[PDB]
RNA sequence: CGGCCUCCGAACGGUAAGAGCCUAGCAUGUAGAACUG
């Protein structure tokens, strides 16, 4: 019923206090997944999914790095079991990329002219304040 | 990438013992005297047939 | 580089489309069709990685 | 292609234009066959345009491959043609049109890529009628989006990102609403073109008098920067003048002519637009 | 599977007469009778 | 001291051809859009 656990090895011992958060995030990922596209499909259909993914992996990003309320080996188990996002994290660790919404929002090949989304340009350089909707995530100025 | 393995002789002898069933209990090739690829090539060319070989 | 995704992404697209009857998609119709030329690649790929009965 | 062919309005404003190319992208609704498609970012939050006719389908009539209006003046093709008095025989039926397009591309292959083919040059006497119906500034309302049918019923729940201008939709009772692109290209009953006809028919032009022996022409609004020899050089080699009265007590003039058709040429071409040293004169036939 | 189209020489069945006679590679049969799918569909719609 | 062991099934050729007729689909998703002394 959870993301059934493959490694067969016992999770290290900080799992029990991220336990209910992870479980709940999985349940609402399931619900927002089976959710019907009544005008919320098409371009915005996956707008919710990356939301839940970034949500979870940000949670773990705090609980290992900004609090140090968790063991290295636990958090390793919890990436290898597919909750977190090792690459998203190894970028989040950068200087200008603290809130990068979806790891596709900086894929330079994903766009015809060879750029990123305007989702990445800081709003001060824009000065136009027109609501910015990166199609992929729907996100609103991650940077 | 999962290539180029190196193994320990304990490992190897245990494995050998474990795959003992799907294996040949032969030590050399003097078994396959008139029963090898080249003998078969000659047969095929001469339209002769070894007792237990292909045609 | 090109980077991986959450599985739920594709899973959502695919259970979304289902069997392309809903007038919503209506263009992946023709792209779906054109994808037929490679269906014998998908099958060889799938079948050569099958799970080897000691693993679940 | 090398690049598109469209007016400034359709072409853009920023100094650096960005357009993406796809070879054999879609079908010219004129040549009917595959064309190249170049897609240009028109303006800030303004609808991205794309090339919408074969470059040969363009060099045929010398119009805009996106904006659809002529490239010299910029009025409906029906208008511009008639303003050159132009009468093209482009065939219409399916087989006839395909044969026509094929031989047309064959005949245009023998060109140098500089100017439209055929009567498009032997009709290049751009009449002041066309010059005057020609728009002056870039009517850049063209790159505003559609009517966001959601936002017309209420529904456009995407915030400000309504893909279309969330305004009041035009009552299609207007003849300026449904002009089939193919008909607009064929010069086939363009109601906007009939509007341009009514406008260029009601637009002021100089009037003719009754009797042929009224060969005195009153030019109203002279001013005291004019000379009699300057009124002459306005109306002198345009025929022969017989006399001229430069009324300084009323700031006008009167050319008695030696050829009636010469008088007509000078005056009718001069109506309110004979601008020598900047003064709006009025060419009429005097009393 | 279900082997769907029986082989009912339709010239015979409707008009009692097949031009091929003995060699008609189909079944000479004038029997009207509910098919292998007619009944399924009618019952399920019922 | 002798060993010798073919095969294997489906399609077309068989149950007319037609114009009209009428209506889903299926495709389109566009282009443009007004003026004065
Ligand atoms: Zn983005
Ligand atoms: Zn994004
Ligand atoms: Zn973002
Ligand atoms: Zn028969």
């Amino acid at each position: 019923m959870p993301k059934v656990k493959r490694s067969r090895k016992a999770p290290p011992d900080g799992w029990e206090l991220i336990e209910p958060t992870l479980d709940e995030l999985d349940q609402k990922m399931r619900e927002a997944e089976t959710e019907p596209h009544e005008g919320k499909r098409k371009v915005e259909s996956l707008w919710p999914i990356f939301r839940i993914h970034h949500q979870k992996t940000r949670y773990i990003f705090d609980l290992f790095y900004k609090r140090k309320a968790i063991s290295r080996e636990l958090y390793e188990y919890c990436i290898k079991e597919g909750y977190a996002d090792k690459n998203l994290i190894a970028k989040w660790k950068k200087q200008g990329y603290e809130n990068l919404c979806c790891l596709r929002c900086i894929q330079t090949r994903d766009t015809n002219f060879g750029t990123n989304c305007i989702c990445r340009v800081p709003k001060s350089k824009l000065e136009v304040g027109r609501i910015i909707e990166c199609t992929h995530c729907g996100c609103r100025g991650c940077s | 990438t999962y290539q180029r393995w190196q193994f320990t002789l304990p490992m190897m002898s245990t494995l050998y013992r474990l795959a003992n069933q799907l294996l040949t209990d032969l030590v050399d090739d003097n078994y396959f005297y008139l029963f090898d690829l080249k003998a078969f090539f000659t047969s095929k060319a001469l339209n002769m047939a070894i007792p237990g070989g292909p045609k | 580089q090109k980077e991986d995704m959450p599985p739920e992404h594709v899973r959502k697209i695919i259970r979304d489309h289902g069997d392309m009857t809903n007038r919503k998609f209506r263009h992946d119709k023709r792209v779906y069709l054109g994808a037929l030329k490679y269906m014998p690649h998908a099958v060889l790929k799938l079948l050569e990685n099958m799970p080897m009965p000691w693993e679940q | 292609a090398d690049f598109p062919i469209l007016c400034q309005t359709c072409l853009g404003e920023n100094p650096y234009i960005r357009m993406t190319k796809e070879k054999y992208g879609k079908e010219c609704k004129i040549c009917a066959r595959p064309f190249t498609v170049f897609r240009w970012c028109p303006g800030v939050r303004m609808r991205f345009k794309k090339t919408e006719v074969c470059q040969t389908c363009s060099k045929l009539k010398n119009v805009c491959q996106t904006c659809l209006l002529d490239l010299e003046y910029g009025l409906p093709i029906q208008v511009r043609d008639a303003g050159l008095s132009f009468k093209d025989d482009m065939p219409k039926s399916d087989v006839n049109k395909e044969y026509y397009t094929q031989n047309m591309e064959r005949e245009i292959s023998n060109s140098d890529g500089t100017r439209p083919v055929g009567m498009l040059g032997k009709a290049t006497s751009t009449s002041d009628m066309l010059l005057k119906l020609a728009r002056t500034t870039p009517y850049y309302k063209r790159n505003r989006p559609h009517i966001c049918s959601f936002w017309v019923k209420g529904e456009c729940k995407r915030g400000e990102e309504c893909p279309y201008r969330h305004e009041k939709p035009t009552d299609p009772d207007d003849p300026l609403a449904d002009q089939n692109i193919k008909d607009r290209y064929y010069g086939i009953n363009d109601p906007v073109a009939d509007k341009l006809l009514k406008r260029a028919s009601t637009m002021p032009r100089l009037d003719p008098p009754e009797d042929k022996t009224i060969t005195t022409l009153y030019v109203g609004g002279l001013g005291d920067t004019i000379t009699e020899t300057d009124l002459r050089n306005h109306f002198y080699q345009f025929g022969e003048i017989r006399t001229i009265t430069v009324v300084q007590r009323q700031q006008c003039a009167f050319i008695q002519f030696a050829t009636r058709q010469a008088a007509e040429v000078a005056a009718e071409k001069s109506f309110n637009k004979l601008i020598v040293n900047g003064r709006r004169l009025n060419v009429k036939w005097g009393r | 599977r279900w082997d769907y189209q029986p082989d009912i020489c339709k010239d015979y069945k409707e008009t009692g007469f097949c031009g091929f006679g003995d060699s008609c590679k189909f079944l000479h049969d004038r029997s009207d009778y509910k098919h292998g799918w007619q009944i399924e569909r009618e019952l399920d719609e019922g």
